């Protein structure tokens, strides 16, 4: 029985014209190891625009916008070792475009693949961010 | 007699004329066209006049036929990259490539048939999933 959960970190407040790097990882994964990770970041397009997705060199990242406010991200290990937990694996770069209070950032539709190609769902998470003038 | 050797050379050139390299279904993996070109040129050398023996001509036909087979094997199909063979390409398939990075023994995961599993396969699977 596999369980797990997403990690999500970002600044709590940014100003219009400033980037917000939204760091996504795996908080916990029980009874499986993950060599790849598929998740969707949801945000308010009235508040932010999507710029790109970035990663540090032990991980390969590709992302594609699905619709305004919705970006799908794929993360895979380049190390020959599973993706570690408790580390930012990918950062989704948003850019603040307009003031907003309690703007929601949520990770949904999150799953991992193991070395044998088996897929497991993991629980999403959410946090809020303010955009000031 | 070089008729059949010339016919195989023309088959190869036709494959080149008609093919494009890329990540999409119906395209060929990066490098496929270069590889076939090297082999067509080998065959062309034997084809070109002089005192090529019937065994030289036969070896050339054999090698070029193998090259044509290799080229065709590099065609991207609907199911290319669906490794567990469960009818779709997803994060499990990407995970299999990742776990097997550096493998020289996984000759079903080696999509571009270059002898190892590396960032090519990673890039291919990422592209197919998202597009
Ligand atoms: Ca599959
Ligand atoms: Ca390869
Ligand atoms: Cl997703």
């Amino acid at each position: 029985e596999v369980t797990g959960s997403v990690s999500l970190e970002a600044l709590e407040e940014v100003q219009v014209g400033e980037n917000l790097e939204v760091g996504v990882g795996i908080d916990e994964l029980v009874n499986a190891e993950a060599f790849a990770y598929d998740f969707t970041l949801n945000y308010d397009e009235n508040a932010f625009e999507y710029v790109e997705a970035i990663s540090d060199d032990g991980v390969f990242v590709n992302a594609k916008k699905i619709e305004d406010g919705k970006v799908r991200v794929l993360v895979s290990s380049l190390t020959g070792e599973p993706l570690p937990a408790k580390e930012v694996l990918a950062k989704v770069v948003l850019r603040a475009e307009a003031k907003a209070e309690g703007s929601n950032l949520s990770v949904t539709n999150s799953s991992v693949g193991d070395g044998e190609g088996l897929v497991h769902e993991i629980a999403g998470t959410e946090k809020t961010v303010n955009i000031i003038e | 007699d070089k008729t059949n050797l010339g016919e195989l050379i023309n088959q190869g050139k036709s494959l080149l004329d008609e093919s494009v390299e890329g990540f999409n279904v119906g395209e060929y993996h990066k490098g496929a066209k270069d590889g076939l070109t090297v082999e067509i040129n080998k065959a062309e050398e034997v084809f070109n006049k002089e005192d090529a023996t019937e065994e030289e001509i036969n070896l050339a036909k054999e090698s070029l036929e193998g090259a044509i087979a290799r080229f065709n094997s590099l065609l991207i199909e609907e199911s290319t990259g669906d490794f567990n063979g469960n009818g779709k390409i997803d994060i499990g398939d990407l995970a299999m490539v990742s776990k097997n990075i550096g493998s020289t023994t996984n000759t079903s995961l080696d999509l571009n048939k270059d002898g190892s599993i590396d960032e090519y396969e990673i890039s291919f699977i990422n592209h197919r999933i998202l597009n």
